[PDB]
RNA sequence: CAAGGUAGAGCAUGGGCCGGUAUCCUUAAGGAGACGGACGAACUGCGAAUGUGCUUUUCUUCUAUGCAAGCGUAGUGGGCGAGUUCUGGUAAGCAGGACUGGCGAAGAGGAAUGAACCUGGCACUGUGCUAAGGAACCCAAUGUCUGGACAGAGACCGAAAGAGGUAGGUGAAUAAAAUU
């Protein structure tokens, strides 16, 4: 009983936002957007929102770009897709 | 029961208890890494800490390795009550808290007062893990009136470490 | 100073037991092996092809590949404070089937029954775990037949 | 101070009460734990049952009456370990209890032979009449023939300094 | 000459024996181990007395030889040649070593100091432990006080503690006196010089018969 | 569930010391011997404890203020000591290995003093309690009971060998208090 309870707690804490991280950019438009997501996280458990908020804090190199065709390849039949980064053209 | 048994010239000896109580008597700072790991698994960290452990073959072999640091034995109900009432406390995950009705009801859906807690802990074997892992280790004072001999000798040799059997209550009662 | 040949220090190891010299028995050659079995290495000094290096003697590993008269076995080893996998070639005369999985396989046979019923009637298996030996049991004693003990032996 | 206890115990294996015998042992010790220790020691040396296969069913204290503190004569059979070997002997004492007799032996051997109390073993304790006495030491006191005066002075007051003209001792 | 006895007293090193690996070893000084009336039948000399060790150390072949002479001369003068047998039980199998160095040291072509220090054979000793029997006598029962005094003289030739003690055994048999008489009567003993063989109901019957016609009675 | 040949124990192949009854062979010496005692780091017929590896969380117990692939880059590569053990040496505060904690890089209270020993790991304050070690006085806290011991002894301190004095144990005698 207890061993399961413990593991299910660890799995959750591994998803949630840390709240002692902050983006290094001095851009006030970027820092505005982070503030919104931060205030949403402390009022929800939904995994997509937590993932998005963690990714806004990562570096330029961690936010590596994708080409249009690769988005479609990974979209797996969904209608809306979300990406913390820049979308480039595929000439092919 | 004792009357019925004696009235037919027979002796009855009850089953050994499900849990022992352990107290850390002397400093572990120069013990080997194998000893330090064993103390960690029993949740013992500072001098005069006290903790409850399941009586079981694994536990009995762990105790054999650490016997030169710890006093251990069995605890009857009267002393268990004085411990929990005077020095008990608990935790949810990383929050430390006092034992109150709200906190019991939250953690264990059917235990509602501190007296029901003590009753289940003593009489129900199959819930021991959940019931024990809610309590924090007890933080005791050194014994009133001191120790009589060199505490690092075995109890048989006149010190303070080892198996005190039915008589650990006397050590604990001076340390609450 | 010591030397570093392939069979250094193997005077005690790699020698036959008393009254057990000679070639292997038929059972050695008629045993069939399969990928994924656990197997145990014990060198026979009378056979000079397909011998492993003496570090592996008495160790147990898992069969990765099977050939005409030899087997490839996977091992792990610590070198420079890191873990390394090693792939050891051994002839069939130097191996025996390991007993290390025996109890677990019996337990799986019991679990395999319960896990089916757990879908039909319950929802989750009881799963039949082992438990370590508990406290000493209770006893009722008749109290005739008492035996006294005494320091009668003076031990000059 | 020393006390007298009687310990009872049985053998057990993977299952209960594997033998129908019960074993007993009378012992002089300071407490119950030192009593239980002795029971384990004797079982392992006279039989071969180690603790993991034993269970103690009972421990009882044995006590006398002697409301009037009447004085009695006792003889004791003992052995002790030295640097050479084990030494057996017999000695006689006077007192108000078996335990009073036993505490005087333990003190004696520690004084005369430089031995810690755990290296001394009591074999037998017997109460005796005047015709039974063997050795010289106690017979005069047993036959009721002794008086003597006081050799030690005793202080009159707890004060450290007193006037020259006061009485100082007894 | 020789180094003093303190240099080689305790059993510091492992045993080291004359063999293919160790050559150029000198002969031990003791060569003679039995004295007196060697072949006297077991029944004829009942009393047994021993020198016993209360120490663990090495005994030189030079010390063993000096003790032999001491014990023997006394018994021979007092007991008479035909009334006693002495045995020295221990044999000096261990080899001692020396790392020999020059007096005019400080500078030489020879490799000086602790360079290449492993030593050469020097002499031999016997290795001994607690409760061991070092010297043993058998005699007539009249000669107790004589045998005691003979063994006393050995006690001053060896380092450490040793005690003179009297035995329960008959002769150089391993049998207690009480038991020996009980087997002697009832026909169970065969003489083999200084000791006895016991007859048992173990073999073929025609052998049992052939043994029993030879018994001591 | 595997592997191992050390301590102990032994002397059945190989090396190797001393003495043997009957009997046997010759001599009229000696030799062999049905057996006993003594032994090996490179002898083994038997064999521990402690340590090593494999599987199972479908196995107790702990666990997030925790682990952490990958990438970039520092210092270090004269060590020394305690406990347990080993090799060379007459030994050494000597030279050289192995295992578990230290000082290096560790203060505080205690062994009068001391890198490493005993207690025990340090932010900054206040009230209580204990450890190790102490308790006539220097110096915060001391007394009691029972035996020994007379040497400018001991509390701090050396061998083989011994007599004397005194306190006890056990075993032999003798006894017209006892004595040896």
């Amino acid at each position: 009983m207890l061993k399961q309870k413990m593991f299910e707690h660890y799995k959750k804490k591994a998803i949630l936002f840390d709240e002692s991280r902050v983006p290094r950019t001095k851009n006030v438009f970027y820092q505005s957007l982070f503030s919104l997501y931060k205030k949403v996280c402390e009022n929800t458990e939904n995994e997509i929102v937590h993932k998005i908020t963690k990714r806004l804090t990562m570096s330029r190199t961690e936010r590596h770009p994708l080409k249009l065709s690769n988005i479609i390849e990974q979209a797996n039949g969904k209608e809306i897709v979300v990406f913390v980064g820049k979308v480039l053209d595929d000439d092919k | 029961s004792e009357e019925r048994m004696q009235k037919e010239n027979k002796i009855y000896a009850p089953k050994d208890p499900h849990f022992y109580a352990v107290v850390l008597i002397k400093s572990p700072l120069r013990a080997s890494n194998k000893i330090k790991k064993t103390l960690e698994l029993f949740r013992l960290k500072h001098i005069n800490n006290c903790v409850l452990v399941k009586n079981n073959e694994s536990s009995r072999q762990m105790l054999q390795k650490i016997r030169n640091f710890v006093a251990y034995g069995e605890l009857k109900l009267k002393t268990l009550r004085e411990l929990i009432y005077k020095r008990g406390s608990c935790h949810i995950f990383s929050e430390k808290l006092n034992i109150t009705n709200e906190t019991l009801e939250d953690a264990f859906k059917n235990i509602r007062c501190i007296e029901e807690f003590i009753y289940e802990l003593y009489f129900n074997d199959e819930r021991f893990k959940e019931l024990n892992n809610f309590l924090n280790p007890f933080k005791l004072t050194p014994p009133k009136g001191g120790y009589k001999g060199r505490k690092a000798k075995d109890i048989i040799e006149g010190g303070a470490v080892g198996n005190h059997q039915d008589k650990i209550g006397e050590l604990i009662k001076k340390m609450i | 100073v010591s030397s570093h040949g392939y069979r250094r220090q193997t005077r005690n190891l790699f020698s036959q037991a008393f009254r057990k010299h000679g070639m292997p028995n038929t059972s050695t050659y008629l045993t069939q092996y399969a990928v994924g079995e656990y197997v145990d290495i014990k060198v026979n000094p009378a056979i000079h092809k397909g011998m492993p290096h003496k570090y592996y003697h008495g160790r147990t590993g898992i069969i990765k590949e099977v050939n005409r008269g030899s087997v490839i076995v996977l091992f792990n080893r610590i070198l420079a404070n890191k873990t390394v996998e090693r792939k050891v070639i051994v002839g069939i005369e130097h191996i025996r089937k390991s007993k290390c999985q025996d109890e677990y396989l019996k337990r799986l046979e019991i679990n395999k029954k319960i896990i089916e019923e757990a879908e039909k009637k319950g929802e989750v298996p009881v799963l039949f775990k082992r438990q370590p030996k508990g406290p000493k049991p209770a006893v009722e004693m008749l109290m005739n037949n008492i035996i006294e003990l005494s320091y009668d032996k003076v031990e000059s | 101070a020393i006390n007298e206890y009687k310990v009872y115990g049985i053998k057990i294996d993977d299952n209960g009460v594997v033998g129908d015998e019960v074993y007993a042992h009378i012992v002089f010790a300071t407490n119950e734990l030192l009593a239980k220790s002795s029971f384990n020691k004797i079982l392992k040396k006279q039989k071969k049952i180690k603790p993991k296969n034993t269970k103690v069913i009972k421990v009882e204290e044995i006590k006398e009456d002697n409301k009037d503190l009447d004085v009695k004569n006792y003889g004791i059979d003992y052995y002790y370990k030295s640097k050479r070997c084990d030494h057996k002997g017999y000695k006689e004492f006077r007192g108000v209890s078996r335990c009073h007799a036993v505490d005087k032996l333990l003190c004696d051997i520690g004084g005369r032979h430089s031995v810690k109390r755990n290296l001394i073993f009591i074999m037998k304790v017997k109460e005796l009449t005047v015709d039974e006495i063997k050795k010289d030491k106690i017979k005069i006191f047993a036959m009721e023939d002794v008086e003597y005066p006081a050799y030690r002075n005793v202080l009159r007051s707890n004060k450290l300094f007193v006037s020259e003209n006061e009485k100082l001792f007894n | 000459g020789r180094r003093p006895g303190r240099c080689y007293r305790y059993c510091k090193n492992k045993p080291y024996i004359k063999s293919r690996f160790c050559r150029g070893v000198p002969d031990p000084k003791i060569r003679i181990h039995d004295l007196g009336n060697k072949n006297a039948p077991c029944v004829d000399l009942p009393l047994n007395v021993n020198l016993i060790s209360y120490s663990k150390e090495q005994l030189s072949s030079e010390s063993l030889e000096s003790a032999r002479i001491a014990v023997n001369k006394y018994m021979m003068v007092n007991a008479g040649k035909d009334n006693y047998h002495v045995r020295i039980n221990v044999h000096p199998y261990h080899i001692l070593r020396i790392n020999k160095m020059l007096s005019c040291a400080g500078a030489d072509r020879l490799q000086t100091g602790m360079r290449l220090a492993y030593g050469k054979p020097y002499g031999t000793a016997a290795r001994v432990r607690f409760g061991q029997r070092i010297i043993s006598i058998r005699t007539k029962d009249s000669n107790l006080k004589m045998a005691m005094e003979a063994l006393r003289r050995a006690r001053y030739k060896f380092p450490g503690k040793y005690e003179v003690q009297k035995s329960n055994e008959y002769g150089f048999s391993g049998i207690e006196r009480s038991q020996f008489e009980e087997l002697k009567n009832n026909g169970k003993l065969i003489n083999m010089g200084d000791h006895v063989k016991i007859i048992k109901e173990k073999g073929t019957v025609e052998r049992y018969v052939k043994l029993c016609e030879n018994a001591i009675q």
